[PDB]
RNA sequence: UUUGGAGAGUUUGAUCCUGGCUCAGGACGAACGCUGGCGGCGUGCUUAACACAUGCAAGUCGAACGGAAAGGCCCUUUCGGGGGUACUCGAGUGGCGAACGGGUGAGUAACACGUGGGUGAUCUGCCCUGCACUUUGGGAUAAGCCUGGGAAACUGGGUCUAAUACCGAAUACACCCUGCUGGUCGCAUGGCCUGGUAGGGGAAAGCUUUUGCGGUGUGGGAUGGGCCCGCGGCCUAUCAGCUUGUUGGUGGGGUGAUGGCCUACCAAGGCGACGACGGGUAGCCGGCCUGAGAGGGUGACCGGCCACACUGGGACUGAGAUACGGCCCAGACUCCUACGGGAGGCAGCAGUGGGGAAUAUUGCACAAUGGGCGCAAGCCUGAUGCAGCGACGCCGCGUGAGGGAUGACGGCCUUCGGGUUGUAAACCUCUUUCAGCACAGACGAAGCGCAAGUGACGGUAUGUGCAGAAGAAGGACCGGCCAACUACGUGCCAGCAGCCGCGGUAAUACGUAGGGUCCGAGCGUUGUCCGGAAUUACUGGGCGUAAAGAGCUCGUAGGUGGUUUGUCGCGUUGUUCGUGAAAACUCA
């Protein structure tokens, strides 16, 4: 499933602003709940889930999903972090809210489950789209004129873009020139603790 | 039974039945009467004999009562006893 | 009887079929004694994979194939190349390989202007 | 030349150590509780090898045969029906199959299994390929007709009919047996040269006019087996002696084959502390789960082997039999009986009862794959392919997305200010996945058929459009391990709790509210296994006082072995070949 819950809350528990725009933990620092300003026992097991929880809620993944990702990593060679962070990126929400589409991870997983894109021809309603090296992943045809793709085109430069995507089209089609690595990912997270909490 | 090719398997597996019980039951005789001229001592006798058991031997073999391995371990047997008498 | 087979493989709505030699007394998704080929009929053209060399083996001692293997070798021609009639006909298509991710890329780039 | 181990709490006034207990993790053929939307792919009697109603699960061949009961065709015709053939076919004879497939794991601690070998100690229907033939003659009988007995099951008789049924004979000189004899291999019996030679022997089935089918013997091959052996994999000595066909041999028998397999005789050996014989438990394996690995545990699906088919025993038939849906006997149970006698076997599929914490529909179709029969069409196939049921599991998707404040109300706290719930919500905008409505609509089928069509799944999946957030979120936890905290109520009560332990009016441990947290159509609990546990330590522990040196010696088996030369190449090591099934696991 995926949490259809408030947004901010999240980030304000885990520090990190992933979205931004609120002013009660702006001015207040504080996680949510009546114990907010708490005194905090400063915990490893802690750090490291808030990490996991930092992904999974920037993302749109739950833990029996990004379970799989970490086993996929620590399988597949490299350093499991940043091999996790590749395929956490390497999906269709991801790339189309690293492009702009959406500039936000839950609308581009909307658009995608709701079927607003498609990958080499065929169309996709599955957020969770594992993309790869040399993807051309178009957008349909009523979806090209709809609004929020004219939101797209029209706001397309607040946002940057990664490297190992660029957008070509001003129908917004999307490139992929490879799979992106930690230098190229560019999420305010670490990706040892992750791993350290799933090897506990 | 309760099965139509069973019920016939059943008549037709008494017909073999009794057909190679007859012949299997002719060849002990055949064996026993030659036994019975070597154990007396008779050698001529022996020897027809030994060709008419062998004749039925290689017979009920090649109607199938009896593999023809069975056939020649049991006319080998004839022969060496007459040899050795 | 020893037998050409297709030993059916693969999930529910997806019958990959293996061509395998066993005796007829065995079962179907059962012990082989040999693989010789693979029957894909999801595709299209619905894959023909084969070993020709084994299968002239196994028919030339006298492997009595199925009816739809038996097809299969007249599509190869094995069955054809081994009783001599039209020699070897080689009656087989194949998939067409869809064009390289990569060069649509590459399409896709010098469309990119 | 690559790889992968986390700890915490608890003994004390406190410390260190030892040491156990407990927990965090993962998994399940699971069950239970709360909850519950969708699909996909799987999976589902782990207990009573308990008993079973009912229906299906193995038939086919008229191109083997006599025939003609039902259809068909033609004569006939009182329209009641009667004749013929030969399309077609009930029943019957005959052939082939029925030994496969399917189920269960009761038994089995064993060559049952796995692995590797041996078979000069062996079989092998069907299939393929060579060689030689398929000669000749006869006697019945089923069925049918006429009867008889029996309640029934069933069965006796007479008469009559045919065959690829049955039976004799000829030929076979490849085959079998015996005698003599040569060469060669040898791993000893012995094997090969289809050795040679002499003698005596061994068979057959015909049918049909059509893409034609067959039959016998023999050589070879292939397949499927059988038998034997090495090694390997449970507990138990609070089970130490066991064995008398038991160990061996000879001659016979028997087998497909070797062999006490069996028998007469002969000899008196054989097995045991390296655990015989007993007792208990259990199907074995690939694999599965865990684990850093070694290892531990397990033997569900799936696949292979074995064993079994109400219990026990037995053979027959056949190429082949544990003969599930076969036979005989005995026994238990159930049923019919005219009491004389008879009939049965779900551990096949579905299903019922029962037991249980607990496990599905008395479904569709042979469309596909596999098998059987048939020249073939085709028939059969509860194998199988699919569907159904059940969150049982795994995976995926959704239940909305963007914007939206001094931040509404309400709720809970409040140090009374306010803080939070909470960008949450309301409201603007967007989106329609999924579900719903209409239309189309498959792949699976270079298939089957030489008939004109053929898909159970399925008017399903999936594509198109239609409307609107429109129909879709719970569960556990919040003292520490173990993030996450307050108020109220109860105060040694009610209760909680896995361990430490919390409750003895100011409880962050109980109950409820808020709020938070962990998951999320799941969440928790219980049970079981591994881990953590270096807590049986090979990797990887120890024994002065923590549990642990026998009271001490002698000495058997065993284990171990100073310096050195040579050799063997057993261990060891290198390389290669074969095998290590497939699936699995892993990499792509």
């Amino acid at each position: 499933a995926r949490y259809t819950g408030p947004a901010t809350r999240k980030s304000r528990r885990l520090g990190v602003d992933l979205v931004g725009g609120d002013q009660s933990f702006e001015k207040r620092p504080y996680p949510p709940g009546q114990h907010g300003r708490a005194r905090i026992k400063e915990s490893e097991y802690r750090q490291q889930l808030q990490e996991k929880q930092k992904a999974r809620f920037s993302y749109g993944v739950m833990e029996k999903q990004f379970r799989r990702y970490y086993e996929e990593a620590n399988r597949q060679p490299g350093k499991t972090g940043d091999n996790l962070l590749r395929i956490l990126e390497s999906r269709l929400d991801n790339v189309v809210y690293r492009a702009g589409l959406a500039r936000t991870r839950r609308m581009a997983r909307q658009l995608v489950s709701h079927g607003h894109f498609l990958v080499n021809g065929v169309k996709v309603d599955i957020p969770s789209y594992r993309v790869s090296q040399y993807d051309i992943i178009d957008v349909k045809e009523k979806s090209l004129n709809t609004l929020p793709f004219q939101i797209a085109r029209e706001t397309a430069g607040e946002r940057p873009i990664p490297s190992w995507l660029q957008v070509v089209g001003e129908r917004q089609r999307i490139l992929v020139h490879q799979l992106p690595e930690r230098a190229q990912i560019d999420v305010p997270l670490t990706e040892q603790l992750i791993v350290e909490l799933y090897s506990k | 039974a309760n099965i139509k090719s069973q019920i016939k398997r059943i008549r037709t597996n008494e017909r073999r039945r009794l057909r190679n019980q007859s012949v299997k039951s002719s060849l002990r005789t055949a064996i026993r009467g030659f036994r019975e001229a070597v154990d007396a001592g008779d050698k001529d006798k022996a020897s027809e004999l030994l060709h008419a058991t062998s004749r039925k031997l290689d017979k009920a073999a090649s109607k199938g009562v009896i593999h023809p391995n069975q056939a020649a371990n049991k006319k080998s047997a004839l022969a060496l006893a007459l040899n050795k008498l | 009887a020893v037998k050409i087979k297709l030993t059916r493989l693969g999930k529910i709505r997806n019958p990959q079929y293996r061509i395998i030699v066993a005796d007829a007394r065995t079962r179907r998704d059962g012990r082989a004694i040999e693989v010789i080929g693979r029957y894909h009929p999801k595709e299209e053209p619905s894959l023909i994979q084969i070993d020709s060399e084994r299968a002239q083996y196994w028919l030339g001692v006298g492997a009595q194939p199925t009816e739809p293997v038996l097809a299969l070798l007249k599509i190869t021609g094995d069955w054809q190349k081994f009783k001599g009639l039209p020699g070897a006909e080689g009656t087989l298509k194949v998939k067409e390989p869809k064009p390289s991710k990569l060069d649509l890329f590459n399409a896709a780039l010098a469309e990119a202007e």
